[PDB]
């Protein structure tokens, strides 16, 4: 709805003018309907659970193409909590080390 | 005396999962996936033990345009009951008037 | 995207960082340039100046 | 920058050359450029939120 890009834009007038009811609530709603009209119908979610999806059967599922945005989650705490700068700091070594790629290997 | 963190989360996948036999455990045992082994590698570089706590509502959270009160784990800090949080909420403008995160962990 | 366009990429990623603003400690400028960076990325403005040279 | 490079540790006599020495000896205000973010900076100087993945 917000985007200043031509070709988002053209994606949206579709998306916001198609019939039958284009939209999903839910998730799960979602991938009850792509596995439906196999091939015609794709689906936009968080490429993390779009990968975690893939892993698991029937497996007739998979990803493609790459992120159109970044964005990222993070450790929060209540504002000026004393842990404010210890938590922040170890995040940096957590990763710097590549634990949380070890991590992210052994649970996806 | 001694304090233990209260560590809270949202039930989610792979992020929090049940036990295999969460029924017949006290403890952080009761728990599997991604958030409990990560508090683990944060605690042991932060100091402390700590106690997990599933939040109230099952909503990361939001700001009510009506009467502004904040629900969900942003809002649980806000009104002081957890600790520390540790979940995949979205970073986004609008709670970092509220709350101080670190870097991120993991892109998206 | 440099001529004659002779090189290729391959699609992959080995690992994740990012750069970003820095200021010296306990500045006043600290908290409401990090406030006005994230707008920045919320109105899309960083793609359009993206594109505008990549 | 006065002379082309970011800026580390210098090694036993613990200064900070570099562009990152313009903000530690206050020498200058704010800095604005690509700057890879790790532990060794994140003592001394504070940064924003991440504007760009790589």
């Amino acid at each position: 709805r917000r985007s200043k890009i031509a070709v988002f834009d053209k994606m949206w007038t579709y998306m916001r003018s198609a019939e039958p009811s284009v939209f999903v609530r839910t998730t799960a709603e979602g991938v009850a309907r792509v596995r439906k009209s196999k091939g015609k119908y794709a689906y936009l979610l968080e490429s993390t659970m779009n990968e975690y999806i893939e892993q698991r059967k029937p497996c007739d599922t998979m990803k493609v193409g790459g992120n159109l945005d970044s964005k990222g989650y993070g450790i929060a705490t209540p504002k000026g909590s004393s842990l404010g700068t210890p938590v922040n700091l170890a995040v940096l070594k957590l990763s710097e080390q590549g634990v949380l790629d070890k991590l992210k290997n052994k649970w996806w | 005396e001694q304090k233990t963190v209260v560590v809270t989360t949202i039930l989610e996948s792979p992020y929090v999962m049940m036990k295999k036999n969460h029924e017949m455990l006290e403890g952080n045992e009761r728990y599997e996936g991604y958030c409990v082994d990560l508090a683990a590698e944060i605690a042991k570089h932060c100091g402390f033990k700590y106690k997990l706590t599933i939040v109230g509502d099952g909503k990361y959270g939001a700001r009510d345009a009506d009467t502004k009160i904040w629900n969900g784990m942003v809002g649980e800090l806000v009104y002081g009951k957890a600790d520390i949080a540790i979940a995949p909420l979205t970073i986004t403008l609008v709670r970092e008037e509220v709350i101080d995160f670190s870097k991120p962990f993991m892109s998206l």
